[PDB]
């Protein structure tokens, strides 16, 4: 109807996406470090 | 294969500890890109159903779809790789532990092997 | 190969974000550009193949078919530009999307180093075709034609999946290189006979073989123009390509399992050539001509001699180009006449001379006139079958005579004679149709200069 | 029978629109003259000029990877060597007999 | 000059209770538009 | 937070808003009567909300802009053509009747939604009930066929088996010669072509069938032309009577919640107005439907959702 | 009904299924089945009408008979071996009777007669829940005892189910009966691979659940029950018809769509056990499902059926309620073939 951009939902969606991406990056880094530790590569 | 009853299995663990001994999938993995593409397709279909400008209706919603699909795809790929590594490990251990059932083939050369010849006429 | 697959994929976003009045221009230009890129694949070597990666490889059998597939799409767009004038933008974009998906599936099919991937794409090529036939078709029989085309193909190809997974379970790999190198003879047993039948019938139904060709006249008549050309030019060659790829593991059983199919094809060529003589429709006549030529290709493949394979490849390419041209000409006639009947419009040569020239050239090429590649493939198959048995020459000569007869009958009925009086909407032929015919015919007369490019791996 | 004899509401079948009547020099591509002309131009340029000619020359001048001249030279050298030394040209056995082992029958 | 599309006569084939009508099922009636039957 | 099961779970109970003043009232009368004037007075005096009679372009008023669309895009029928040629060959009579009935159904749904959402009552002209009298007049005069009234009856029963009949029915009675004189005085060039038999059929279809059916389950206030002028007596009669025979007392919070879910979401309200029965008067060919729908889509604020139209002037499209 | 009561009943249905899946006692599994049946009945009767009542009573009779048979099988198994744990059945008669009980619960032929009528009587929402959620408990129980089931009985019942679903789907016109016969055929497909590999059973179950959820949500979105009501849809929301046709093509097993993944994989498994005739028969039988799906697609999207005048008014109003996860369901049911190896996750 006569609806403005709901800034609350937009902010929540952006925050969720950014948090998920940061968590994925950190998890990948930790996983590769743990694998290199276990296999004695570096 | 039925690895459900495999000994020493935690009943409800998505990724056991030993699965950390394997290389994690790269973030540029083609399968992860495919999950991202699936997320984008879901976003476009969501825009189409709601009767909104398909390409550029909600950028945040499409981004959230892509991110969620990539997240689940990454974890699913890790679990898949761990399960396949388990299967190969069990295969090799069993073939080592039972030498009688997997004898070494007497290696032969094509020179001293008679194969019947069927001419084409 | 990805240098070819990726641009074909990018054709979709290119089409969907184009302006409403510029989709045809962009699609045609970039399809032609893609064809130029595909030309590089033609330079095959006498050794194994161009093994690009673990998933795609190119041979000198796949190269001509790939080039023809990439070349056909611009012609399909120019042919479809006519009857889609009064269509909404979304539906035109969907049509171009279907054509692009068909080309992409065919490109991925023709290399397909693994047989299961080949089968998956070989059946994937069936959805866009069915959508095109049943959606943008004029007659009310397009639905029945689509059902026939779907079920005739799927019933034949379903046992092929079981045969392939069984072969993988026993042999251990379905990669074509490993399959070729590790091939072993098939013993004469009932199980091996049924494996042979399962592996062969799926490709023989699509070719099509005489007795299973009922779907082809319906699919060719009721389809739009682009569907007709893609059916007659490329989709018929899938069966022959698959058969020539898969006959490497069926020896020596084929040596006596080819008799029913050889007899069926060598008699059905005569039957369909005779059928072409008494026909009240143009598209049906061209479809039956395609059936006859594909029956000859079946005979060639089942003979299994180097000259047979060379002639089969040459005939495949030549028949594809010729049938596409003939369907184009029939569609141009039907657009002005709106009837699709051979004797309703007569004496069109007095009104449209250049189209009469194109008709004459297409009929001569279909007539297997030397030194065109049509006759090259024809003659190679004739010599190979003569080596197989001296009595085949009777059937082949009868087929040649009937082919000449019905080709010149098609030319004479529609071009010569006195024009029909009560038709006064025969407008002069556009530049689009003349360009379409020229782009159809010039590659044939150019390939007659370098036959080795289309003679297959056994050259 | 007061039925209208009309089964349903339908537009009349429109008559075909001649592309020449409103626009001579129509090229049979599009009803918009400028887009139509440019479509003709790009089709003719990329079909005939770019692909059909440059591609034909490229295929004509493709490097000999099939090794035809190489095979001719090898055959020439082999024939010269075998004729000079009195060898009987082509050999009946593709593979030398000594390397091959035949299972004994003793039947 | 027009692509054929189904008319009323073509659409009435799928309007029955079941496809391929027979003698036994000729007297069957399609269910009501809303899934409510008269209280009788 | 639009109304839904969650809102009902937390706070939204519609039995609290009803304060004995709701009293949905439909004012029904013969063609060119004083009912419209009367309905306005009742709504003004009782504090209710008046809904003008639903016409051809009623639905266009509630969606997008209130400006009506083209006749081809909304209704595909005209009342003047019905008056000029009642036996029109192209089945204009039924198309007009069905479009008007469906518009009245939409208006009734909107009125019920307003009543349940706010608690303030509504006043209506001819509702979905009493609309069948025009169909009977058309059929007896021979304007429409029997299959026509059969299809109308099917649609009416399916659509009206889910709504509460109005609390009070107000009927204004005017003799046929008097309304003929009123029509002549009106001056609308098409209206003097209304035959006296048509008006007589409308009146006796009103009296013989509609009035007893409303009487057996509701309250009926039959008023003559003179006594209907004085709205004070009408309002006093409205207050004096007490509603204890209809289904309204039997309704509770749960049934009211179900009805409120039904009245909103207009697609379900109009779902059964397009049942697949192919009468030649209402059915439309595939080509005509395609062309008309395509033309409808090109309207300014109709291509996308209400809030996602760039040409109208909606901004922040890429973040909604 | 009250929204709170409806939510409570749905939670109770899910809790019964969870109790069936997470329990190691036969008595607790029977209790979970009883709780599921007890709470599932009012969901069928949410929209009160004679058809719903008749469907609910048919469902109750069938489920009660199945539960009694299951309890008798449990009793016999306990008699011949004093074990309550769900493991090897230790008795042939008990295994046979429990197989019939679980067939009755699932809907496999010749115990399939109740599915079309129950689906037809009850609403779309009720039908959607019944078609997908109900299958999870009996399938889990069958997977837990797959090492004891007799291959002959399960295989012949699966073959009969595929044949019956394919044949019965051709005649029906109402969409709910078509869905019921489709479910029967899919379960015939899915239970045939139980003796060989339960992972294929779970994968087929997931794919089928996704496909049928998408199709039922599409049918709810465009409120159509009969074929002609669906044919009218193209005039208002053509996108819905296009998506429905794509999903129908997927459900027929056409590659490269997702619906080809189970069948193919299942065939592969039965080829590893030297079973060749049966997979071929089931493929040629699934051709019938493909046929009636194609007929529905012809009626719905690929052709434009005559419309109605009143439909004009429906052009002005938008769908007020949007169901979340519909685009995800469509994408998962159409374009997930390239990720087939993920089935190694033992899903
Ligand atoms: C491969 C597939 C890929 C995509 C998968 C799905 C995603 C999109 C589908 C959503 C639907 C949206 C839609 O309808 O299109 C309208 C829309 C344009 O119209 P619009 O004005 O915006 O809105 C109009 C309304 O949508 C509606 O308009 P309308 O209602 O007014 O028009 C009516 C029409 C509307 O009906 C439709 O348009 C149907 C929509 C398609 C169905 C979706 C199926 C779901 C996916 C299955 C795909 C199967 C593939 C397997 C092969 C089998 C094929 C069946 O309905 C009909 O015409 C009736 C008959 C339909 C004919 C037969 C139907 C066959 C459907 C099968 C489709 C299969 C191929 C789909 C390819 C993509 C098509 C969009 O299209 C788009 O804009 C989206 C296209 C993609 C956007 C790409 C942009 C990104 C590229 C730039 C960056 C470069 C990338 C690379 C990066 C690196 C470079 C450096
Ligand atoms: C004989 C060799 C001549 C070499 C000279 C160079 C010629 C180059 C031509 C290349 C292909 C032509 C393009 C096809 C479409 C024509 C365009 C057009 O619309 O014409 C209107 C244009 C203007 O006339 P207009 O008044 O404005 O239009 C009024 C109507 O169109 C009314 O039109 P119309 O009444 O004037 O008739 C049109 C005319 C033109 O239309 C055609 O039919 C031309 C197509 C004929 C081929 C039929 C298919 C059979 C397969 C043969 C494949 C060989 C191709 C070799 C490589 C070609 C490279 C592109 O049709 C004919 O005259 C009947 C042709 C039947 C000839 C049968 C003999 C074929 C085998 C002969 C031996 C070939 C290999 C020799 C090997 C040993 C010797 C070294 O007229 C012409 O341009 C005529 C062109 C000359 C005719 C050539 C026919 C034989 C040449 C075939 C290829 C040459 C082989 C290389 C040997 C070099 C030494
Ligand atoms: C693998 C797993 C496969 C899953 C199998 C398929 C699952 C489908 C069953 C889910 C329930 C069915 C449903 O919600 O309606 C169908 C629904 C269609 O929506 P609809 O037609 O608009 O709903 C009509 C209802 O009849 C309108 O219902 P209402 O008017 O009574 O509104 C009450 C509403 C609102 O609920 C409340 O009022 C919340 C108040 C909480 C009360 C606390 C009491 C606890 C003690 O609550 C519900 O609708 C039921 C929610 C139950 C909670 C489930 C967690 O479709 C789906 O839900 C698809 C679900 C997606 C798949 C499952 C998850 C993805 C995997
Ligand atoms: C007088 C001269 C007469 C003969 C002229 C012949 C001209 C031939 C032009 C046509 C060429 C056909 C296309 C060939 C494409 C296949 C080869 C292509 O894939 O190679 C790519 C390279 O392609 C070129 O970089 C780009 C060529 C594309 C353009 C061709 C020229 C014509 C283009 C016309 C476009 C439109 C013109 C403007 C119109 C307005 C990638 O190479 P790469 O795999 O890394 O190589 C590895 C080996 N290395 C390391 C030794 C290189
Ligand atoms: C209709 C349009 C075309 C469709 C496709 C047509 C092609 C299908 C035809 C099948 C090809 C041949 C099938 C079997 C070939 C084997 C040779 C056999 O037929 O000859 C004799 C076999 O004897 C009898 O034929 C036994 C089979 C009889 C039953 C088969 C049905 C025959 C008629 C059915 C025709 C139906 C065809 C279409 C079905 C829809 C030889 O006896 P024997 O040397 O000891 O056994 C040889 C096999 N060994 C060595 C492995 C043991
Ligand atoms: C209008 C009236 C007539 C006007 C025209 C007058 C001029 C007459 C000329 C017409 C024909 C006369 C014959 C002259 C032939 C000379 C050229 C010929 O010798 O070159 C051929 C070469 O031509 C090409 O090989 C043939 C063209 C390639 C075919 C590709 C088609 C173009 C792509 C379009 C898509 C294809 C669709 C189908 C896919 C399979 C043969 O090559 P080759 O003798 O060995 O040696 C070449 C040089 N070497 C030694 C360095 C190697
Ligand atoms: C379309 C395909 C189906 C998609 C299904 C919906 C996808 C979204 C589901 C969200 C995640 C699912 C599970 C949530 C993670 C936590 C639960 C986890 O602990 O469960 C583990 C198990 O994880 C799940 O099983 C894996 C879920 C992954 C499902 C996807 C596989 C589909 C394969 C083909 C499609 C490829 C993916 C397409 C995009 C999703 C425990 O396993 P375990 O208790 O020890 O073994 C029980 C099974 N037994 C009894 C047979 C031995
Ligand atoms: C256009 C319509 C065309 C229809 C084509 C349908 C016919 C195709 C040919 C038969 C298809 C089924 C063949 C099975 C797939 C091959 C698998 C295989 O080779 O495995 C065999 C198994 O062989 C079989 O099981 C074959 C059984 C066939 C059952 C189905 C019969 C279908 C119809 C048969 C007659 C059709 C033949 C002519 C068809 C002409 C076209 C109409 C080996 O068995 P093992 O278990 O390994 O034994 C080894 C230890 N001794
Ligand atoms: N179902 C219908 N069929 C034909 N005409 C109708 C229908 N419903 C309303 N109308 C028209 O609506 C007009 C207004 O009705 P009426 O109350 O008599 O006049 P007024 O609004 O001035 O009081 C009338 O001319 C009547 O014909």
């Amino acid at each position: 109807p006569h609806g403005s951009p709901d800034w609350l939902k937009v902010g929540l969606t952006l925050g969720t996406s950014v948090f998920l991406w940061i968590y994925l990056i950190k998890q990948h880094k930790e996983d590769v470090l743990e694998y290199k530790r276990r296999n004695g590569l570096e | 294969t039925m690895m459900s009853g495999r000994p020493g299995r935690v009943p409800l663990q998505f990724l056991p500890n030993e699965a950390r001994s394997l290389p994690p999938p790269k973030l540029t993995d083609p399968r992860l890109v495919y999950m991202g593409f699936l997320g984008y397709c879901s976003g476009l279909i969501d825009n189409a159903i709601r009767r909104r400008p398909v390409v550029s209706a909600g950028l945040h919603r499409q981004l959230l779809y892509v991110t969620s699909f990539v997240f689940f795809g990454y974890y699913l790929l890790k679990r898949q790789d761990y399960m396949y590594a388990l299967r190969d490990h069990d295969m090799f251990a069993y073939v080592k532990s039972h030498p009688e059932d997997f004898p070494e083939k007497d290696k032969k050369t094509y020179g001293e092997i008679l194969e019947e010849f069927h001419p084409v006429r | 190969m990805l240098k070819i697959i990726i641009p074909t994929t990018m054709l979709l976003p290119m089409t969907w974000m184009s302006k409403h009045n510029m989709i045809w221009i962009n699609a045609t230009v970039h399809s032609l550009l893609i064809s130029l890129i595909s030309l590089s694949l033609l330079n095959q070597l006498g050794e194994n193949s161009l093994n690009f990666s673990l998933t795609f490889f190119s041979d000198s059998l796949s190269a001509p078919l790939l080039v023809l597939t990439t070349w056909l799409l611009p012609l399909m767009l120019m042919a479809s530009q006519s009857h889609l004038s009064k269509e909404t933008t979304t539906r035109k974009k969907l049509y171009i999307t279907m054509l692009i998906l068909l080309q992409l599936f065919l490109i991925m099919t023709f290399t397909a180093t693994e047989l299961i991937l080949f089968y998956i794409l070989f059946e994937a090529t069936l959805v866009p075709t069915l959508i095109i036939i049943t959606r943008w078709g004029n007659q009310t029989e397009r639905l029945n034609a689509g059902l026939y085309f779907l079920f005739y193909t799927l019933a034949g190809s379903l046992p092929l999946l079981v045969a392939l997974v069984y072969i993988q379970n026993t042999t251990g790999s379905l990669n074509f290189l490993i399959i070729h190198y590790w091939s072993h003879p098939l013993s004469n047993s009932w199980s091996n006979i049924f494996m042979w039948l399962a592996c062969i019938m799926a490709f023989m139904v699509k070719m099509p073989l005489y007795g299973l060709h009922l779907w082809l006249p319906k699919a060719h008549v009721e389809a739009p123009i682009a569907g007709s050309m893609v059916l007659a030019a490329v989709l018929l060659k899938l069966g022959g390509y698959g058969m020539m790829r898969i006959t490497t593991i069926l020896n020596p059983l084929t040596n006596y399992m080819a008799y029913p199919f050889l007899m069926l094809s060598m008699w059905g060529m005569i039957m369909t050539s005779s059928i072409c003589l008494r026909q009240t429709d143009l598209k049906s006549l061209i479809a039956y001509s395609s059936v006859s030529h594909m029956a000859l290709v079946i005979v060639a493949i089942m003979i299994q001699t180097p000259w047979s394979f060379m002639g089969a490849t040459a005939l495949m390419i030549a028949h594809g180009l010729t049938s596409s041209m003939l369907f184009c000409l029939a569609n141009t006639n039907y657009e002005r006449v709106h009837s699709r009947t051979m004797i309703l419009a007569r004496g069109l040569q007095t009104l449209l001379p250049l189209m009469a020239t194109w008709w004459l050239v297409a009929s001569l090429t279909n007539l297997a006139l030397p030194p065109s590649i049509n006759l090259i493939g024809e003659l190679f198959i004739i010599t190979a079958s003569f080596s197989w048995s001296n009595i085949t020459i009777i059937l082949m000569g009868m087929n040649m005579m009937i082919t000449a007869l019905y080709s010149l009958y098609m030319l004479i009925t529609t071009q010569r004679g006195k024009y029909t009086h009560h038709i006064n909407n025969i407008k002069p032929s556009f530049t689009r149709e003349n360009a379409l015919m020229a782009l159809h015919i010039l590659p044939l007369l150019l390939l007659t200069l370098n036959p080795k490019m289309i003679l297959g791996p056994l050259y | 029978p007061p039925e209208p004899t009309i089964r349903l509401q339908e537009d009349p079948d429109p008559e075909d629109e001649n592309l020449y009547e409103k626009n001579p020099d129509s090229h049979g591509y599009d009803k918009d003259p400028i887009v139509d002309l440019w479509n003709m131009r790009v089709v003719f340029f990329f079909g005939f000029s770019i692909v059909l000619v440059l591609g034909s020359t490229f295929v004509a001048y493709l490097p000999d990877y099939r090794m035809q001249e190489w095979a001719r030279r090898e055959a020439e050298r082999l024939v010269k060597y075998r004729e000079a030394n009195g060898l009987p040209l082509m050999e009946s056995n593709c593979f030398d007999p000594n390397k091959i082992q035949l299972p004994e029958d003793e039947d | 000059a027009r692509q054929w599309q189904p008319d009323v006569e073509w659409a009435e084939q799928f309007g029955g209770a079941v496809m391929y009508p027979t003698k036994e099922t000729a007297h069957w009636k399609p269910p009501p538009w809303n899934d409510v039957d008269p209280p009788k | 937070l639009q109304y839904g099961p969650l809102a009902f779970v937390l706070g939204e109970r519609t039995t609290r808003k009803l304060t004995e003043t709701s009293k949905v009232i439909t004012v029904d009368g013969n063609i060119c009567s004083g009912k419209g004037r009367l309905a306005r007075e009742i709504a003004e005096k009782l504090g209710l909300r008046h809904f003008p009679e639903a016409g051809i372009h009623y639905a266009d008023s509630t969606t997008g802009d209130g400006k009506p669309l083209d006749v081809q895009l909304s209704g595909n029928c005209s009342l003047e053509k019905f008056y000029d040629d009642p036996k029109s060959n192209d089945g204009n009579s039924y198309r007009l009747q069905s479009w008007l009935y469906a518009s009245r159904l939409l208006q009734y749904a909107d009125a019920l939604e307003h009543l349940l959402s706010t608690g303030q009552g509504v006043v209506l002209e001819r509702s979905i009930y009493s609309d069948f009298v025009f169909l009977e007049a058309m059929y007896r005069q021979g304007f429409i066929r029997k299959q026509c009234v059969e299809h109308y009856n099917e649609v009416k029963k399916v659509t009206a088996c889910e709504y509460l009949p109005p609390h009070v029915v107000v009927y204004v009675d005017v003799p046929v010669p008097e309304i003929q004189s009123r029509i002549q005085k009106k001056g609308n060039p098409h209206e003097m072509k209304i035959t006296a038999a048509y008006l007589q059929d409308i009146e006796n279809a009103y009296k013989k069938t509609f009035l007893p059916e409303m009487s057996e389950k509701c309250e009926v206030l039959q008023y003559s032309a003179r006594e209907a002028e004085d709205a004070e007596k009408v309002v006093e009669d409205i207050e004096y009577l007490k509603c204890d025979k209809g289904p309204w007392p039997d309704q509770d919070d749960r049934t009211f919640h179900r009805l409120r879910m039904l009245v909103q979401n207009k697609l379900e309200v109009l779902n059964y107005t397009t049942i697949p029965v192919y009468l030649p008067e209402i059915t439309i060919g595939a080509h005509q439907s395609d062309r008309v729908f395509q033309k409808f889509t090109e309207l300014p604020g109709r291509k996308y959702s209400p809030g996602y139209n760039e040409d109208v002037g909606d901004k922040w499209i890429w973040l909604k | 009904m009250n929204p709170i009561i409806y939510t409570t009943l749905i939670m109770t249905v899910m809790s019964g299924t969870m109790l069936v899946m997470i329990s190691s006692h036969w008595l607790l599994i029977w209790i979970g089945f009883e709780m599921n049946l007890l709470a599932m009945i009012p969901v069928l009767m949410k929209n009160f009408n004679p058809r719903a009542t008749e469907a609910a009573t048919k469902y109750f009779l069938t489920q009660a008979t199945a539960s009694m048979m299951l309890m008798m099988a449990i009793i016999i198994n306990l008699l011949y071996s004093g074990q309550w744990t769900i493991t090897k059945m230790f008795n042939p008669v008990a295994m046979t009777m429990m197989t019939m009980a679980l067939a009755m619960k699932l809907g496999l032929s010749p115990f399939h007669f109740w599915v079309p009528e129950v689906t037809q009587g009850i609403s779309l929402q009720a039908g959607l829940l019944l078609l997908t959620w109900q299958k999870l408990a009996p399938l889990s129980v069958l997977c837990q005892i797959s090492q004891s089931i007799n291959p002959n009985l399960m295989l012949t019942m699966a073959m009969l189910s595929i044949l019956i679903g394919g044949w019965g789907g051709l005649n029906q016109t109402q969409l709910r009966k078509i869905m019921a016969y489709s479910s029967i055929a899919h379960m015939g497909w899915m239970t045939a691979v139980l003796p060989y590999n339960t992972t294929m059973t779970i994968l087929n179950l997931l794919i089928y659940i996704t496909m049928t959820l998408a199709m039922f949500m599409l049918l709810i979105h465009s409120s159509a029950t009969t074929t002609l009501s669906l044919s009218h849809t193209w005039n208002k929301m053509p996108v819905i018809t296009s998506l429905m046709m794509v999903t129908l093509l997927s459900m027929g097993g056409l590659p490269p769509l997702s619906g080809f993944m189970p069948k193919w994989m299942i065939i592969q498994e039965m080829t590893k056990n030297e079973s060749i005739i049966m997979p071929t028969l089931m493929a040629m039988t699934a051709l019938l499902n493909l046929y009636f799906y194609m007929r529905l697609a012809y009626s719905s999207s690929l052709t434009m059926f005559p419309s109605t005048n009143n439909m004009k008014m429906k052009w002005q109003f938008e769908h007020t309620k949007q169901m979340k996860l519909l685009p995800t369901m469509i994408v998962l049911s159409t374009l997930v073939l390239p990720m087939t190896p993920a089935l190694s996750s033992l899903n």
